[PDB]
């Protein structure tokens, strides 16, 4: 039970870490 | 030990291995003399 | 186990060659500079 | 403990979040 | 765990036995007032070391 | 602590590998006037960059 | 013995090649990259 | 005692060395 | 000298003033090989004026006389010392050879030609000039071979070297019939670097030594007469970068590598670095010690065959994970050591136990409990044994000293090949002073990175 | 390989092989056996080497069998080098008796379901009775961990708390196998050992042997298991 | 029209339009780093426990064993292989190379690799925009730290059994055992370290600090600050010359950084001299150089021993040494 | 023979530090060098002179 909370904060932090990286707001040159 | 032709010199031995140490000041000191032009 | 290290002998082969050959194909004319 | 540990972790993760959803939707809506 | 299992250990045990030998070994001289003389007997300590 | 200490590091080198030319010099300590009203590094290359 | 193993650590071996065939990939796989790289230089 | 005595001398006339020259080719003239 | 206005280059980097000026150049160099000669002779003299004959060289701080003892100069069996007079003419020829050293190189750093390349052909050079370029590393790769050879003819005809491996604890010995076998020799440079390999450190014989000193040396002279007489090829023009910063990159990196090497062969080699004069090596001292455990159980009548330890593996004997009889406790990790006082005691099968139970010798026992004693560890103001031992004796064994230093040095030298490799880049494509601001490559990509 | 050609190998061709922890075998000789000048002999090189190891199992089916494991620990499992003496008659009757040597090996197997079973492979003390083809016997199992041996809260029989120290209100009445006591009370286990190849001009003697023996009890702890080792043995008379 | 195979691929490898540069340093980089997050990851969640001191005595590690995320750790290899670099290929089954610490070793060599690729990278990138090359130089830092906790204390040492756990408890149990066998707080080179840290932290306070201080007024109230700049504006955001007035009237009107490029590289160079350091404190004392030993080094007038902070830290030092690897040591001198 | 090496190294030293004190000084003066040619030439073969004559006299000493 308590390693199914830690597997799924520790890939949660992943997905944030992911979406993040790859969908970040582009930095705008103007 | 020195041999004992060599033996009063010990003191002067006992000195050199720091003048290496010495010439990078020797160099800071030359360009504190010109300034650091 | 011996197929397991032919296979990871061939994958690193690879990656090597593919360094190796990559920083020789003009690597310092692979820049923006001017000169 | 192993259920009351649960539900504080779970709105823990949750409130916060809704209030940065929340947020972020209205902003984003707004451009 | 640990105490209904001696085959388990784990970073977090070792560093519990490491903290209690830091504090029995350093309480009698960090610790004038407390007036503590352990005989070596009590000192907790590893095979051999 | 150790963030703060990686944010100086990398900071640091950031600007001061992303600087412009300003000036003629192998010494680019020299290509700063403190009354400028100019970037001296490019914040477009060091967003790039990182 | 009770089960198999290599047995290849230690005993100075070149490059951990136990088998000639390890060798030999190692020596198609580079020569491969090279061909590619030699057949296609002058190309840039 | 004699031994630290001669390794003091020997000490100062190293250190002093290097700065007496500096010093000599900065008033006898220059190119330093 | 000259100034930052004209040059472009401050103090703090006033050396990089005379990248273009080959007579100053030359100048610097010279005057700091008399540096490095002059740091040999004078410490070489401190350390025989220092050394004290009945206490073994590493318990003395010495990591210059043990060099020339290795050399097997001044020795006799047993590592034991006959004479330091050798010593003293190492020192004062270093010595001696450094004033003529530092005379040349005051002489071309401040009245010599600034410029070699208008008077003196021969020794005038541009960096671009790959030929002239491989010419002088072509001259300085003979001088390599035959300063290898050098060594090669001080093992064969002039006395020989100090062998650890000898019968009886080591001697002096004439190598005859070095290993010239090119698969043997190979070997050594294709071994994994790891536990039971150890890369050219586990090398342990002084014919395997000199025969790839042979090898060394004749590859270096045919190598430097092939870089006279050939130009870099286009495959190798398009490679590299032709600067004077590239080109010393490049030996920053090759000289990162050989001072981790030697850091490692400090740590770990006790043929080259024989014992009795380095000290013992890590492995040697945990080994020792539980070789001198055991015996001093055997003595008091405990079979060490049976005896197991509080985890039941076995407190005197225990296996590799290859199977072989090795010493038991935390020393596992030091089984495939090999020393000169062990190697009598092990059969095929490792340990044997009945040359453990009946052939020890008094010099291995004399040993062992030595290296025990001595172990290579100690602080940093040389208070010896473990961080918890109080200030009774002052030893810091010089494998110790060689290691932290040798790594020391050889990181230093890495970052500052990754300095000096990144600014020759720079510069060659020329972008070593910062962004141009008006022709900025960045501006010109396509966005999102 | 032979005993022989064993020892005219040297250490640094030996070393990584995995041939250390190999038993001499007998190419040469006959199987006869009973051949054999009959006598007192001093037995000299015991070496014991397994081929398999299998573990006693209970399924919920209520099928009991020895189940392949598979070996965690490397090539550490060989007994190599005893010492004792043998006494054979006219008749075929022979008396084993093993004094000193390697006789224990630690070894951790691992079941299949991931459990780890560490158990000490020793032949110690070994009485054994019988024929030159068979002949059965008992053996000495000590302690897996010697009483000084502490656990990862620190007790221990010979050295320890103890007690669950970290628990200031929890050590008593119910984790009294766990603390009350460490226990370190030894076991027994039996062997059957079979001569199979024998040379008189040398007297090396060679076999099969079959053992079953229990594995670790964790200091007065979780029942220990039954071990079966199967495997081959050497040695050298007189 | 450039249609060859290898130029194709080299431009692609090359190519400043990818999302993540990729680079010759990166086709190293990128399956390495994939290799060794691929093996932590599953191994932290479920490897089996590992004996790590050599002495049939495993250690969990992992969640499915028991762990939490502070005290789950990727446990180092066994000590029983030392240094003998043992990879999957080497065992004869996949239990025997979990239960002997593979996965440490495949973690940390192919960790090795990708930080050092990673360095190159970054050189590479650096290359290819035009810019100055010495970011990697910085980030060299870190990466001796990690390589000599990781590598060079195991091989100083003799056994990956002394390389830091990959884990949070696990360092702390590095940690301490670290102190308890080299007195790493009375060494030079970590404090010069501890003096890096807390400078860089300082340091970046102070000048974030000074640059949000003097940050030019552009913006309303109920607005962020930061909308005050704009991503590629050409003028400067904020007053440097108030800044470094604020900090001269604070402290001294000397000793100052007007040049802004000169406070960027001290900002640059003190955090990594000193990480410097404290990696080349940690590389000597895997050849047990160790820090300062001050234990009875007072002594009265009759020689009585006068205790001092650096004795009664020898007290703590013993504590932990007494008590580390409890069952496998069997003679005094800790000497492997 | 002893003394009389010892007296010959007493002034090779005084030799080698009037070297060092006056060589860079010399080269580094205006128009020094071209003036006091024939002083280093004797000090430079004066300190040859004495570092042979000390050689030679340590196979007596
Ligand atoms: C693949 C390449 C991987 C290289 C790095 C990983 C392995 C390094 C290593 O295991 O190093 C150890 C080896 C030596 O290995 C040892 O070699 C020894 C050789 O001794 C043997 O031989 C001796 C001869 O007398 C003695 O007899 C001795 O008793 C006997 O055991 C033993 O075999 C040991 O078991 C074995 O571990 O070093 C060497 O091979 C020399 C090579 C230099 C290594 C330097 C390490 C630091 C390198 C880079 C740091 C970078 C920093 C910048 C970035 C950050
Ligand atoms: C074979 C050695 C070698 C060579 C020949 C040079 C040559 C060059 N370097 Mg250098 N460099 C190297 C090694 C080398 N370096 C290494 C090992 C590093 C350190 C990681 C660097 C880092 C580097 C920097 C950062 C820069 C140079 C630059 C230069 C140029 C000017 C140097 C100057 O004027 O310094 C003058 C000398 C000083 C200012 C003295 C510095 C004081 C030092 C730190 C004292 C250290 C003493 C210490 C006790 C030693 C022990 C420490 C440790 C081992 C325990 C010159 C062409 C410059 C350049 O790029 O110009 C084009 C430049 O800015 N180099
Ligand atoms: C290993 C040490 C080393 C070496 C060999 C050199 C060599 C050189 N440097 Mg220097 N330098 C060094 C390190 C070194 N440096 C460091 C650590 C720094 C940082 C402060 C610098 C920074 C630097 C700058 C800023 C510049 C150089 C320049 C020079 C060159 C011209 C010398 C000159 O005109 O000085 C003149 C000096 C004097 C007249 C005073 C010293 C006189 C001599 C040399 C003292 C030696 C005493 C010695 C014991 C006598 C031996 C006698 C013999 C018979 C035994 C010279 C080749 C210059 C250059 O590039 O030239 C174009 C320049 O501008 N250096
Ligand atoms: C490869 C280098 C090397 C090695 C391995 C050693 C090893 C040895 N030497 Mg030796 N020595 C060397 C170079 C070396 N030395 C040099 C270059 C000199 C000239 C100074 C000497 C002169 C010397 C003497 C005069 C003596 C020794 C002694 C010793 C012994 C003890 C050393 C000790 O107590 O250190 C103590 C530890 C230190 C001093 C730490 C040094 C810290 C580094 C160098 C500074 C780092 C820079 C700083 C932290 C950051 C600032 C950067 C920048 C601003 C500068 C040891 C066997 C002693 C002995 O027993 O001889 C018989 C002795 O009395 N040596
Ligand atoms: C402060 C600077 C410093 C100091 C004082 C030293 C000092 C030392 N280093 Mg060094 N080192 C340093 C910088 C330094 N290092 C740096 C910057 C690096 C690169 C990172 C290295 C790289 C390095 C390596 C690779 C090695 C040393 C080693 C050594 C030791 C012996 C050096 C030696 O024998 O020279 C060698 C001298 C020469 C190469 C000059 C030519 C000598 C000729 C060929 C000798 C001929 C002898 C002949 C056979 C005699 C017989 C003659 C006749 C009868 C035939 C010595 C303690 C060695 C050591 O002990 O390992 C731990 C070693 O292997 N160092
Ligand atoms: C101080 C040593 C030294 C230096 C710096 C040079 C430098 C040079 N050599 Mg080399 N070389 C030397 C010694 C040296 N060599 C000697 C000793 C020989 C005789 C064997 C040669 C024979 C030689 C040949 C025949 C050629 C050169 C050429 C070159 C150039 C490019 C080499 C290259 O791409 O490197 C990279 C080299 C490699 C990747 C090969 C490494 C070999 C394996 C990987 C070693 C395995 C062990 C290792 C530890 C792992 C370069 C200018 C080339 C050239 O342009 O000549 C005109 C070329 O064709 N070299
Ligand atoms: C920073 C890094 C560089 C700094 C220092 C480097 C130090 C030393 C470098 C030399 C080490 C020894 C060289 C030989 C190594 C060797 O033969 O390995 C051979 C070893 C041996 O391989 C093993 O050998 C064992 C027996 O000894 C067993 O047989 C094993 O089964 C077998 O796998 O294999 C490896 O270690 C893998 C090396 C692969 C390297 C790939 C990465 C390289 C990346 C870029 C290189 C570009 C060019
Ligand atoms: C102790 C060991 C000393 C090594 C010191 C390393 C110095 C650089 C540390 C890493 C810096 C990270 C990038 C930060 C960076 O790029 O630095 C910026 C700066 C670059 O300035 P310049 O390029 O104008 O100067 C360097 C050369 O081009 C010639 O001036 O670097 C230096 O100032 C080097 C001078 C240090 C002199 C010794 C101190
Ligand atoms: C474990 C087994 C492997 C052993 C490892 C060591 C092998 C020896 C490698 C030494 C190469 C010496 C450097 C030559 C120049 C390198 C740069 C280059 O290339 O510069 C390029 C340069 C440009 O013209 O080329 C040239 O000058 C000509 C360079 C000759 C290239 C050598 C190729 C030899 C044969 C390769 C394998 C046969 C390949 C066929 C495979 C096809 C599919 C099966
Ligand atoms: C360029 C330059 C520089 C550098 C310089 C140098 C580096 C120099 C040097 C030099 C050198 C490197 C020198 C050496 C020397 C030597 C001498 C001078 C000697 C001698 C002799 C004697 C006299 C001895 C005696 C004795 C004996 C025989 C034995 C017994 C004891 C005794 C000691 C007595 C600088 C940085 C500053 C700055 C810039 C410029
Ligand atoms: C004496 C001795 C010996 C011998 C040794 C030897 C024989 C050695 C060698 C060796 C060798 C023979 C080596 C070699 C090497 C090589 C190297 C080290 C390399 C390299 C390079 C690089 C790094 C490259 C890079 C690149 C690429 C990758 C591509 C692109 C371009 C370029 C080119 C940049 C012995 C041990 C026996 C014994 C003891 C002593
Ligand atoms: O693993 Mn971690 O801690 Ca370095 O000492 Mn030896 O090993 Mn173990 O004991 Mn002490
Ligand atoms: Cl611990
Ligand atoms: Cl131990
Ligand atoms: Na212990």
């Amino acid at each position: 039970m308590e390693a199914l909370v830690y597997t799924f904060l520790l890939i949660g932090t992943l997905g944030i870490i992911f979406f993040s990286i790859f969908f970040r707001e582009p930095p705008r040159i103007a | 030990k020195l041999p004992e032709a060599y033996a009063p010199f010990s003191p002067i031995v006992d000195v050199l291995p720091i003048i290496p140490v010495l010439f990078i000041l020797l160099a800071f000191v030359w360009q504190a003399s010109v300034s650091f032009r | 186990m011996l197929t397991l290290k032919i296979f990871v002998y061939t994958v690193v082969t690879f990656f090597v060659g593919l360094f190796i050959f990559g920083f020789l194909s003009n690597d310092p004319s692979r820049n923006p500079g001017k000169g | 403990v192993n259920i009351l540990g649960l539900t504080a972790t779970a709105l823990f993760i949750i409130i916060p979040t809704s209030f940065l959803l929340i947020l972020y939707v209205k902003t984003a809506a707004s451009e | 765990r640990a105490a209904e299992d001696p085959e388990f250990e784990t970073f977090y045990t070792k560093n519990i036995l490491l903290n209690e030998g830091i504090r029995a070994w350093m309480a009698a001289q960090d610790q004038p007032h407390e007036k503590l003389t352990l005989p070596e007997e009590v000192l907790p300590r590893g095979n051999a070391l | 602590v150790l963030g703060a200490a990686l944010l100086c590091a990398i900071h640091g080198a950031t600007v001061e590998n992303t600087l412009f030319e300003d000036g003629d010099g192998a010494n680019t300590f020299r290509a700063f006037n403190p009354t400028q009203a100019e970037e001296t590094y490019s914040m477009v290359t060091a967003n790039r960059f990182w | 013995l009770v089960d198999d193993r290599m047995n290849g650590d230690g005993t100075g071996l070149p490059f951990g090649v136990n088998d000639g065939i390890l060798g030999w990939v190692i020596a198609g796989t580079l020569g491969t990259i090279w061909a590619i790289y030699f057949v296609s230089q002058k190309d840039l | 005692s004699l031994t630290l005595i001669l390794q003091l001398v020997a000490l100062f006339a190293v250190v002093a060395a290097g700065p007496l020259v500096v010093v000599l080719l900065s008033v006898r003239g220059g190119n330093l | 000298g000259r100034d930052q206005e004209t040059t472009g280059f401050a103090w703090w980097a006033g050396n990089a003033r005379l990248i273009n000026l080959s007579g100053k150049l030359l100048g610097a160099h010279v005057a700091h090989a008399g540096l490095i000669v002059f740091w040999a002779g004078a410490m070489n003299l401190f350390e025989v004026s220092h050394f004290v004959p009945e206490k073994p060289m590493y318990e003395q701080g010495l990591i210059l006389l043990p060099h020339i003892a290795t050399l097997g100069y001044g020795v006799g069996p047993g590592g034991e010392v006959l004479d330091t007079f050798p010593y003293f003419v190492s020192g004062v020829l270093h010595l001696i050879s450094s004033a003529v050293l530092g005379f040349g190189g005051v002489y071309h750093s401040l009245i010599g030609p600034e410029t070699l390349e208008e008077s003196y052909p021969f020794f005038g050079y541009v960096w671009k000039d790959k030929n002239k370029m491989t010419n002088i590393l072509g001259y300085h790769l003979i001088i390599l071979g035959c300063g290898a050879w050098l060594l090669v003819l001080k093992a064969l005809y002039f006395g020989g070297v100090y062998d650890t491996w000898a019968p009886g604890g080591g001697d002096v010995r004439i190598i005859s019939n070095p290993t010239t076998n090119a698969a043997i020799i190979f070997g050594y440079i294709v071994k994994s670097p790891f536990g039971g390999d150890g890369w050219i450190v586990s090398v342990d014989n002084l014919e395997d030594i000199i025969g790839g000193h042979i090898w060394i040396g004749t590859l270096c002279i045919l190598g430097g007469i092939w870089h006279i007489y050939t130009t870099p090829w286009p495959w190798a023009r398009r490679a590299f970068v032709w600067s004077g910063e590239a080109y010393l990159s490049y030996s920053l990196a090759a000289v990162s590598l050989m001072g981790f090497t030697a850091c490692c062969f400090a740590w770990f080699n006790n043929t080259a670095y024989p014992s009795e004069f380095y000290g013992p090596t890590g492995p040697e001292a945990s080994q020792a010690q539980a070789f001198t455990f055991l015996v001093r159980d055997q003595r008091l009548g405990a079979n060490v065959a049976s005896a197991q330890g509080p985890t039941g593996l076995g407190k005197y004997l225990m296996r590799s994970p290859t199977g072989e009889i090795i010493f038991g406790g935390e020393t596992m990790r030091f089984w495939d050591f090999r020393g000169p006082w062990v190697e009598p005691l092990r059969g095929p099968s490792g340990l044997d136990l009945v040359k453990l139970k009946n052939d020890i010798q008094p010099w291995q026992e004399r040993r062992a409990a030595e290296y025990m004693t001595h172990a290579p560890l100690g602080s940093l103001n040389s208070v010896g044994g473990v961080a918890t031992e109080i200030n009774a004796v002052n030893f810091v064994s010089p494998r110790s000293w060689l290691a932290t230093s040798h790594f020391c040095l050889g990181f230093f030298f890495f970052v500052g090949h990754l300095w000096h490799a990144g600014r020759a880049r720079a510069a060659a494509a020329g972008f070593e002073k910062g962004i141009d601001r008006v022709d900025e490559p960045v501006l010109s990509m396509r966005p999102l990175d | 390989l032979t005993y022989d050609e064993l020892q005219g190998l040297t250490y640094l061709q030996v070393k990584g092989t995995g041939i250390a922890n190999t038993c001499p075998v007998v190419e040469q000789g006959t199987s006869n056996v009973r051949e054999l000048k009959p006598g007192d002999y001093k037995l000299e090189k015991f070496c014991m080497e397994p081929t398999s190891f299998t573990v006693k199992e209970e399924d919920a089916k209520g099928r009991e069998e020895f189940v392949k494991t598979k070996l965690l620990t490397r090539l550490t499992y060989g007994l190599d080098g005893m010492n004792g003496s043998m006494k054979i008659n006219n008749d075929g009757s022979v008396e084993f008796r093993e004094d000193e040597g390697l006789d224990y090996a630690a070894t951790t197997v691992k079941l299949p379901g991931g459990e780890y079973v560490p158990f000490l492979f020793t032949i110690k003390e070994f009485d054994g009775k019988g024929t030159l083809d068979s002949f059965s016997g008992d053996f000495l199992v000590p302690s897996y961990r010697g009483s000084t041996f502490l656990d990862p809260k620190g007790r221990g029989g010979a050295t320890g708390y103890d007690n669950a120290i970290a628990l200031p209100a929890k050590a008593d009445a119910d984790e009294i196998q766990r603390l009350n006591n460490k226990s370190y009370t030894p076991g027994k286990g039996s062997a059957v050992f079979s001569v199979a190849k024998v040379d008189t001009e040398t007297g090396e003697i060679a076999g099969v042997f079959e053992s079953i023996q229990p594995s670790d009890t964790e200091m007065g702890a979780h029942p220990a298991k039954d071990i079966k080792i199967t495997g081959l043995w050497y040695g050298q008379l007189t | 029209e450039n249609t060859s195979l290898w130029a194709r691929f080299c431009e692609w490898i090359t190519s400043t339009e990818n999302r993540l540069y990729i680079g010759w340093f990166g086709v190293i980089m990128i399956p390495t780093l994939l290799t060794a997050i691929s093996v932590y990851i599953i191994a932290f969640i479920a490897a089996p426990p590992v004996d790590i001191d050599g002495i049939r005595e495993p250690v969990s590690g992992s969640l499915l064993y028991g762990n939490n995320i502070i005290t789950g750790a990727v446990v180092p290899t066994s000590n029983a292989i030392g240094l003998h670099f043992y990879p999957i290929w080497e065992a004869a089954s996949l239990d025997e190379w979990l239960y002997n610490g593979g996965p440490y070793q495949l973690v940390v060599c192919h960790f090795f690799l990708g930080v050092c690729c990673y360095m190159g990278r970054e050189w590479e990138l650096s290359y290819r925009l035009g810019m100055r090359p010495w970011i990697a130089v910085a980030y060299s830092a870190p990466v001796a730290a990690a390589t000599a906790v990781f590598i060079i204390y195991p091989i100083g040492q003799g056994s990956f059994s002394d390389g830091m756990p990959l884990g949070i408890s696990g360092t702390f149990n590095f940690m301490i055992v670290f102190q308890a066998e080299h007195n790493i707080l009375m060494h030079p080179f970590h404090m010069f370290g501890v003096a890096g840290v807390f400078g860089g932290s300082l340091f970046s306070a102070m000048h974030g600090s000074l640059v949000t201080s003097s940050l030019i007024r552009e913006t309303t109230e109920n607005e962020s600050a930061n909308a005050g700049y704009k991503f590629g504006q050409e003028e400067e955001t904020y007053n440097i010359v108030a800044a470094h007035g604020y900090f001269g009237r604070l402290i001294f009107q000397y000793a100052s950084f007007n040049n802004s490029r000169s406070l960027h590289f001290f900002l640059a160079v003190w955090p990594v001299v000193c990480i410097w350091l404290t990696a080349l404190g940690i590389s000597t004392m895997a050849f047990n150089l160790n820090g300062f030993n001050f234990n009875q080094s007072v002594v009265d007038s009759n020689g009585r021993v006068l205790n001092t902070w650096a004795d009664i830290i020898n007290r703590a030092n013993l504590g932990m040494e007494v008590m580390h690897e409890r069952n496998a040591h069997n003679f005094p001198l800790d000497l492997a | 023979m002893t003394s009389i090496l010892q007296i010959a190294l007493l002034g090779l030293v005084l030799v080698s530090f009037a070297l060092v004190v006056g060589v860079p000084v010399v080269f580094a003066s205006p128009n020094g060098w071209t003036e006091n040619k024939g002083v280093v030439f004797s000090g430079l073969s004066v300190w040859f002179l004495l570092v042979f004559a000390v050689g030679v006299f340590n196979s007596f000493a």
